[PDB]
């Protein structure tokens, strides 16, 4: 579990093919070894040595877009014949400057500089992608950014000249001097929808896609549909279309923010994390605000019509024509969730794996089924501090069993599969985790690379074989499944045979096996913050709570995981009843209550909560007489049942709220 | 008085452009291109779908570009295909009036580059550098009316005359001349990297009796000993037109010394309009200023003479210095049907009727008049 802690919150991160992991934290950009141990090199962009943020950036509401100083950071040309890879880094400083540089020792000279490449507004969006274009296949860089923000102070003037005022997408050239944009190599803007916030940029099928959404940086609320702008992969902007993405299913007003994106490459499926406006941090945080939606790139590629809705076209006026078609996600896969923050999709052994990062420091992965149906996500790793996961996950390029989880100001390298809990075959093969397979020589559920040391490949049994294909005893007794060796010895109790041989035992050269209608009113429900371990006693207040035999409570947290259905513990006064909730995963579950028969009565949200970890004890020492209100600061204290003072135990009161208590 | 002999085409072919390339007349018409030299009218067909030939510039060979049916495309002189496949900013998407000049090998033009048609003034790729374009709304939708290249002592500069249409409380037309550095490198930034960084402009002024003329028709800069003299022809919505003359030396001095209109502070060290040594790039402060306030707080007043007023609706005008005297010209300006000559010395205007739909007057050694009938050549 190797961690690399920066000093200022991470602004960007990329992972080169063979030159380490670049992390742009504050004013400085570091490069590290893939083990995240030693900063091999470091660049200072603002001032030498001192790489504190020149100004202060407010980390806003988790749905609201963040802010940083390192807009662009992407490596390219790597893995070339002899040419060392390049790294293109663009910062807010110097009017949104961008320098090409050699991918490697950071303290080498920037090859080509360039100004006004990326948005020079710390909270402005920017997303870039390089590609091959031109008659000689130069390396171009398509950058979509929020260049003009209506927050210019007379001190410094970021916003570019009045000609480039409404510029959204520009096709820079990485060879020309200062990364020159052609005249036609830029995509204009319609000035009505407020600003646009671009989330991503990726290539697919000879085109560049920019997932964005309209946005009011002053207000903080989306002002339209999350959309995707599709551009021809050429040297001059050829606007090929724009399509809105309709992932507001399961929520009243819809989900109109796009929090993160990822293109599942070998599957031709885009995967986006949408969210609705969650008030101020967490006030309208519902059990269904965020949703992972999967779209077929073919449908977006086909449904995107060149309409002048957000971008100026040469054939219409702003919003004086058609409205962009709304593309519907792959319905069998959408995963609703109270707090989702980032997504990263990949394909391993012909199975889609979508890692997701939640707004409470969880990295949990889902494995899509046969018709891209989502399974209930397994929680891989949990951040002890519940910091919201940074919206980009990067897979380790040199060891495909790792992924670089970024959170706040800390990066770490975590494996993509927690397969040490599986102890048998079935546990290792019914879970259908593509990364994990059973290993006979070790007799353990492990990755492939960790057990293909014996050259007979069938030693490491994977899922494509099927869960039934592990060795078992068959009755005239024999071994079934896929064993590693063809020579074994059977012994029953008490006939023995040898080899493919014939209490029961089959021993091999490296392992072994052995086996011998009235109204119903709900005032409220308390508490509303149950710890993860469940709560034995949840009091529902209301009326007429005795005019019913079979009263049930149904909690639903994740649109893929099943529902918690429970019966009332002991029906108290016709105004009060009591339930007992079991253990679960950190979540914010919706609670309906359905009486003897009828529709669910949605009493309200109810959030499981991480266990209370104890940060600090304010006085930390008091007189043996005591009586001083020791204050304890921590996280998730509101769910505390009570306290113990062990030395003999002493019961003592508590006066607490969420974060601290005395 | 004027006797013109007529080398006419086989049919009345709608004229679309006329150019002088090394004393050879290149008349771009619909379909073919005509080539006049030594009283020889060699017609060369290229295509005939729409193909309004409009450009006949000279870079290395005198390539000729037209608009084949909403697709602009060039050719070598004799119908051959262009090796470099030029043709985007070289011919308009539809029949229009263009302004395209060619210095040594460096084509500058206002021709529309795309279908929609935002008007800009561009230098295309070649020995000067990569393409360049003026910021938007700088060039009026009417286009650039005249363009010519002149030394600034050491650096070539490009001058263009247009007529802006300002509209604040009432619509006022304003004639402008604008200077740019032929070898400009573009602005400093990445967005403003293909934009002219040395573009400046002043108002001209052609007032005679309190009647100020403001609509440029056509310009021509004659090169003389001490300097070059710029002849502009203004039209008016009233019933008059006026030829004025300006001293390019006065204009250059005004560009170098005058102050930017609306900008009150101190101009930076590489003064805005000033050309820079090869490879140098305008700083960012100079460029921000030169893009915000690109007009000098000045107005070029014409020379003393020849200012004169002729009819309204003149279409072309070309100069021919008299062989006997010197600095005394005959200005042949042409209307839709009627030729007019004007002698700068005698200040008398002669006229003459011609039954044709005239298009232009060119002057190589004898005024040849390009009308839809064909070409004519004049002797008085
Ligand atoms: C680093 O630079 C920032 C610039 O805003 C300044 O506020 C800070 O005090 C500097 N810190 C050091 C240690 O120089
Ligand atoms: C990077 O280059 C500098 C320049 O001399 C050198 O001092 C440093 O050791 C180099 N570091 C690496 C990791 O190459
Ligand atoms: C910016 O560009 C100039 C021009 O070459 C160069 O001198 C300077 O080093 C560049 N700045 C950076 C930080 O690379
Ligand atoms: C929304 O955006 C518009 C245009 O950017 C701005 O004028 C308005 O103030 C914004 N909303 C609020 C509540 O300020
Ligand atoms: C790739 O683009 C072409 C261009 O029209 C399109 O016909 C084709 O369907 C696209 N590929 C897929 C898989 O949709
Ligand atoms: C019912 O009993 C519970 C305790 O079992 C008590 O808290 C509640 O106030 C009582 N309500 C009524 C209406 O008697
Ligand atoms: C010292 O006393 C202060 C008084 O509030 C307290 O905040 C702090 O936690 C104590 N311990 C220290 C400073 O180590
Ligand atoms: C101790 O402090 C907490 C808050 O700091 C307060 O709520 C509590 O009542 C205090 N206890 C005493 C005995 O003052
Ligand atoms: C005109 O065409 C004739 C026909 O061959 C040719 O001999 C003559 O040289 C041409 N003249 C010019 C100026 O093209």
């Amino acid at each position: 579990e190797p961690v690399w802690r920066s000093e200022q919150a991470i602004g960007a991160i990329a992972a080169s093919q063979e030159d380490g992991v670049f992390v742009a934290s504050g004013s400085c950009l570091d490069q590290l070894d893939y083990s995240l141990e030693h900063s091999l090199s470091r660049l200072y962009r603002d001032q030498a040595g001192n790489c504190t943020e020149p100004v202060s950036l407010a980390p806003p509401a988790r749905p609201r877009p963040g802010s940083s100083f390192s807009k662009l950071l992407l490596p390219y040309r790597e893995g070339a014949a002899g040419l060392g890879g390049l790294l293109l880094t663009g910062w807010t400083f110097d009017r949104g400057a961008c320098e090409v540089r050699p991918l490697g020792n950071l303290s080498r000279n920037s090859l080509r500089n360039g100004t006004e490449v990326v948005s020079c507004h710390p909270q402005g969006s920017t997303a870039g992608v390089v590609y091959r274009a031109g008659r000689n296949n130069r390396w171009y860089l398509a950058v979509a950014a929020t260049y003009v923000l209506p927050e210019p102070e007379t001190a410094s003037r970021c916003n570019p000249a009045a000609s480039d005022h409404d510029t959204a997408i520009a096709l820079k050239d990485t060879e020309g001097r200062s990364l020159a944009t052609q005249e036609l190599g830029r995509l204009k803007l319609c000035e009505g929808a407020g600003s646009l916030h671009f989330v991503d940029a990726f290539l697919w099928n000879g085109s560049i896609y920019f997932p964005y959404y309209p946005y009011n940086y002053t207000s903080g609320a989306a002002t339209g549909w999350p959309s995707m702008a599709r551009i021809a992969q050429s040297t001059e902007v050829l606007f090929q279309g724009q399509a809105s993405l309709d992932c507001g299913h399961g929520h009243p007003d819809g989900r109109r923010l796009l929090l993160s994106s990822s293109l599942v490459e070998a599957l031709d499926v885009w995967a986006g994390v949408f969210s609705a406006a969650a008030g101020e941090g967490q006030e309208r945080r519902s059990p269904t605000t965020t949703a992972l939606c999967l779209f077929r790139m073919s449908e977006i590629q086909a449904r995107a019509k060149r309409v002048s809705w957000d971008f100026k076209t040469a054939e219409s006026h702003c919003k004086e024509g058609d409205q962009p078609e709304r593309v519907q996600p792959i319905a069998s896969s959408t995963l609703i969730h109270s707090d989702l923050t980032s997504v990263y999709g990949t394909v391993v052994m012909n199975r889609t794996v979508l890692f997701l990062g939640t707004g409470d420091g969880q990295l949990l992965k889902v494995i899509l089924g046969e018709n891209l149906t989502s399974n209930c996500p397994e929680v891989i790793y949990e951040i002890k501090e519940e910091t919201p996961v940074f919206y980009k996950l990067v897979p380790d390029p040199v060891k495909n069993i790792y992924i670089y989880l970024t959170a706040g100001k800390e990066v770490r390298r975590i494996r993509v599969a927690n397969c040490n809990k599986h102890k048998s075959c079935s546990e290792c093969l019914t879970a259908t985790d593509p990364h994990c397979g059973w290993c006979h020589s070790l007799q353990r559920c492990t990755f492939q690379g960790d057990c293909v040391h014996s050259e007979n490949l069938e030693n490491w049994l994977d899922i494509s074989s099927g869960a039934k294909k592990c060795p078992k005893i068959q009755i005239t007794v024999t071994m079934v499944g896929s064993f590693s060796p063809r020579h074994s010895k059977c012994m029953v109790k008490e006939l023995c045979q040898n080899k493919c041989t014939c209490n029961v035992m089959f021993s091999f050269g490296s392992w072994n096996l052995s086996d011998r209608l009235q109204v119903f009113y709900i005032k409220s429900i308390e508490p509303q913050k149950v710890s993860t371990l469940g709560k034995s006693n949840v009091i529902v207040t209301g009326a007429n709570f005795t005019r019913a035999s079979n009263i049930t409570m149904i909690l639903k947290g994740t649109s893929t995981c099943d529902k918690d259905v429970i019966q009332v513990s002991h029906v108290l006064n016709d105004t009060h009843m009591k339930f007992s909730l079991p253990s679960s995963r950190k979540e914010m579950k919706d609670v309906c209550i359905q009486f003897d028969g009828g529709n669910c009565s949605s009493v309200g949200s109810l959030s499981y909560i991480a266990l209370p970890h104890c940060s600090l004890i304010f006085p930390a020492t008091t007189w043996i007489s005591g009586g001083q209100n020791i204050t304890m600061m921590g996280r998730n204290f509101d769910v505390i049942d009570n306290l113990i003072i062990s030395h003999g135990n002493i019961n003592v009161s508590e006066y607490c709220v969420a974060t601290y208590c005395g | 008085e004027l006797e013109i002999e007529w080398h006419k085409f086989e049919t009345s072919e709608e004229i679309i452009s006329t150019y002088l390339i090394d004393d050879v007349l290149y008349t771009g018409v619909n379909g073919a291109v005509y080539t006049f030299s030594n009283n020889e009218l060699n017609k060369t067909g290229l295509t005939n779908n729409n193909n309004y030939i409009t450009t006949s510039i000279k870079v290395e060979d005198t390539l000729v570009c037209g608009t084949n049916n909403g697709n602009p495309k060039c050719w070598k002189i004799d119908g051959s295909e262009d090796p470099k496949y030029r043709g985007r900013g070289y011919a308009p998407y539809q029949n229009s009036k263009v302004t395209i000049i060619s210095h040594n090998e460096c084509v500058l033009s206002d021709i529309n580059i795309s279908k929609e048609g935002i008007k800009r003034w561009r230098r295309f790729d070649g020995p000067c550098g990569y393409d360049l374009y003026t910021a938007d709304n700088v060039i009026p939708k009417d286009g650039v009316r005249g363009a010519f290249v002149d030394k600034d002592g050491t650096y070539d500069k490009v001058y263009i005359l247009f007529t802006d249409t300002i509209d604040t409380k009432r619509i006022v037309k304003i004639p402008y001349i604008a200077q740019m550095c032929l070898n400009d490198e573009g602005g400093p930034s990445s967005l403003s990297s293909h934009r002219w960084s040395t573009f400046l402009k002043v108002e001209l002024e052609c007032d005679i009796d309190g009647r100020s003329y403001r609509q440029i028709i056509h310009s021509k800069a004659i090169k003389t000993d001490n300097d070059t003299i710029l002849y502009v022809f203004f039209d008016s919505p009233y019933s008059k037109s006026a030829l004025c003359t300006y001293s390019m030396n006065a204009i250059k001095h005004s560009f170098s010394t005058s102050k930017l209109g609306g900008y009150t502070k101190q101009l930076p060290s590489p003064a805005p309009g000033i050309c820079l040594p090869a490879g140098k790039v305008v700083p960012h402060t100079t460029f921000d200023i030169i893009e915000q306030y690109n007009e000098l707080d000045d107005i070029i007043k014409p020379l003393s003479q020849p200012i004169f007023e002729g009819p309204s609706g003149v279409k072309w005008f070309d100069i021919k210095e008299k062989e006997n005297e010197h600095r005394e010209y005959r200005i042949y300006f042409i209307k839709e049907n009627t030729i007019y000559s004007f002698d700068t010395k005698s200040k008398q205007t002669r006229s003459a009727q011609v039954d044709a739909r005239l298009f232009s007057v060119m002057v190589t050694s004898k005024p040849l008049f390009i009308a839809d009938i064909g070409i004519g050549v004049g002797i008085p």
